[PDB]
């Protein structure tokens, strides 16, 4: 099962 | 890993909403596009207007693929919605902040187990008062249902003092809470 962290994701929105 | 792009569990499709009182609400309903991995969720989101930026009576609802964001789809007419009600100070200091928080609670599963319950997430844009929702499959299931409303008010920030209301979308289409936190 997938699952990301906010900060992960936050991290990729460059 | 050098190369690849990070998938998301679901495929997910943005749509948008504009009122034109000539149509059928559904006619009103457009799919913006779909995604299934984190940097095209991020190549979507840093291109649109964000909600606070929307005409009013505008929505925008981030749906699993398959699932339509409205009350009559297979998944969502026996569910109900998790609602966050904003005052209009709050379009300044809340909205864009909340609505970025949710999109992530879908994409990135935050939920454990009842991510599986998460149909999808609706913005709707008001003069009144703008508004923010998670929507899950079944109003029965009151443990997936109790769980994703306590994450997501922890997500949010919300403090103890603010409250918010499950309702089903059969109450909803007829509101009373099914469930509050
Ligand atoms: N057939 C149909 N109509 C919908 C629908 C829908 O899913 N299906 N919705 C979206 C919706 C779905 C679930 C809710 F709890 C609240 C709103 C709004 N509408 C229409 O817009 C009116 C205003 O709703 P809104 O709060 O989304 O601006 C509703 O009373 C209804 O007439």
């Amino acid at each position: 099962r997938i699952i990301y962290d906010r900060k992960f994701l936050m991290e990729c929105r460059n | 890993e050098h190369y690849i792009k990070h998938p998301l569990q679901n495929r997910w499709a943005l749509w948008f909403f504009k009122n034109d009182k000539s149509k059928t609400w559904q006619a009103n309903l457009r799919l913006i596009s779909k995604f299934d991995t984190v940097e095209d969720f991020w190549a979507l989101y840093n291109h649109i207007q964000l909600s606070s930026n929307l005409m009013p009576g505008c929505d925008y609802s981030l749906f699993k693929d398959g699932i339509e964001p409205m009350w009559e789809d297979e998944k969502n007419k026996r569910g109900g919605r998790w609602l966050i009600t904003l005052n209009k100070q709050q379009r300044r200091s809340d909205l864009d902040r909340f609505w970025l928080e949710t999109l992530l609670c879908l994409i990135g599963e935050s939920f454990d187990d009842y991510s599986d319950d998460v149909c999808g997430a609706v913005v709707n844009v008001r003069a009144k008062g703008d508004k923010i929702a998670i929507w899950t499959t079944e109003c029965e299931n009151r443990e997936a249902v109790t769980h994703i409303g306590r994450v997501y008010k922890e997500r949010l920030g919300l403090p103890p003092k603010i409250v918010i209301g499950y309702q089903s979308h059969a109450d909803t289409a007829t509101t009373k809470n099914r469930f509050v936190v």
